[PDB]
């Protein structure tokens, strides 16, 4: 299952 | 033995043929069990595995909402990497993210991976501490603080030593009679004739998994690293995969050569000549 | 900046002429991403093929799977044709059986 750590470069 | 989980995320610009393409990829090991493409006539998560087909609904939706997401964020981040690097808007560019966990064969974290790429080239890497970053440049420095601020690596550490690690087990164990199987491979050694001096020796592994494997020639008991030709190792289309090694030995003097195959499902390694 | 494609083509199986078998054609190594791949028989585009979806090695190269179903004989001729930015010509790889 994917991480949910999302955040813009 | 050792297993791993990675997700490979890819999103490529295109000016003047819409948004950036993402698209997300899921394996364990060398098996891959799921896909998201941003292009697809509705993009939803799809399974790629049949061990991964009796997850319920709510994983099926809470990986599309999370590639979904991605696929934003992405596209906001292809903006930003373009003005660190003062590029112009003409231009087509690629931002590439991989990372998950490795266990050990007791099935204890080994390590965690998070890497990204700008243009095929190293962009920022999380450290194997999980708690720092390795930036590449000065562009990837602006993208260093603005995770330093929002704690990322933290929260990947997080992911990484739980969440990572307990759905690779379950997946090794739903998927226990493929994942955890190695096919070892079957090998010949094959004669070419060149030309009346010399002839060409190939040893063959075929259907083969996982794809990692050892093939080497020796001559007279010596390596022949230099005097090889390896191919790549390539997928066979059914899970299984294919490699060759080759020597170009005088006529006569094949019995001085032997090919040794290492492979996790091999009882043993195997020495082989050629046979006539 | 820019890596070209590696090709190899292949079956899935040992070829037996006669015998339903599967023609790979693999291209890995590359990037950019773009890439289009035919193959061929008698110099002719095969329709139907499928591929792999877009993943990529530890170096960041792309790879991609290009397969169909096909019956080997002893004079049918097989191809795989690549072009790539990397490329001022398509790559025309013929299927050697030995290889």
């Amino acid at each position: 299952n994917p991480d949910i750590v999302i955040y813009q470069y | 033995g050792s297993h791993s989980m990675r997700y490979f995320y890819t999103a490529m610009s295109r000016p003047g043929r819409g948004e950036p393409r993402f698209i997300a990829v899921g394996y364990v090991d060398d098996t891959q069990f799921v896909r998201f493409d941003s292009d697809a006539a509705s993009p939803r998560t799809e399974p790629r595995a049949p061990w991964i087909e009796q997850e319920g609904p709510e994983y099926w939706d809470r990986n599309t909402q999370i590639f979904k997401t991605n696929t934003q964020t992405y596209r906001e981040s292809l903006r930003n990497l373009r003005g660190y690097y003062n590029q112009s808007e003409a231009g087509s560019h690629t931002l590439q993210s991989m990372y998950g966990c490795d266990l050990g064969p007791d099935g204890r974290l080994l390590r965690g991976h998070d890497q990204s790429a700008y243009d095929g080239k190293d962009y920022i890497a999380l450290n194997e501490d999980l708690s720092s970053w390795t930036a590449a440049d000065t562009a990837a420095q602006i993208t260093q603080r603005k995770w330093e601020a929002a704690r990322v690596a933290e929260q990947l550490r997080a992911y990484l030593e739980g969440l990572c690690v307990e759905w690779l087990r379950r997946y090794l164990e739903n998927g226990k009679e493929t994942l955890q199987r190695a096919d070892p491979p079957k090998t010949h050694v094959t004669h070419h004739p060149v030309s009346d001096h010399e002839a060409t020796l190939r040893c063959w592994a075929l259907g083969f998994y996982p794809a990692e494997i050892t093939l080497t020639w020796q001559r007279d008991g010596e390596d022949q690293t230099q005097d090889t030709e390896l191919v790549e190792t390539r997928p066979a289309g059914d899970r299984t995969f294919q490699k060759w090694a080759a020597v170009v030995v005088p006529s006569g003097e094949e019995q001085r050569y032997t090919c040794h195959v290492q492979h996790e499902g091999l009882p043993k390694p195997l020495t082989l000549r050629w046979e006539p | 900046i820019q890596r070209t494609p590696k090709i190899q083509v292949y079956s899935r199986h040992p070829a037996e002429n006669g015998k339903s078998n599967f023609l790979n054609c693999y291209v890995s190594g590359f990037h950019p991403s773009d890439i289009e791949v035919d193959l061929l028989k008698n110099g002719e585009r095969i329709e139907k093929v499928e591929h792999s979806d877009l993943s990529f090695s530890k170096d960041w190269s792309f790879y991609l799977l290009y397969y169909t179903e096909f019956t080997p004989t002893e004079k049918d001729e097989y191809a795989c044709r690549v072009n790539h930015v990397t490329l001022s010509q398509p790559k025309i790889v013929k299927w050697d059986r030995d290889m």
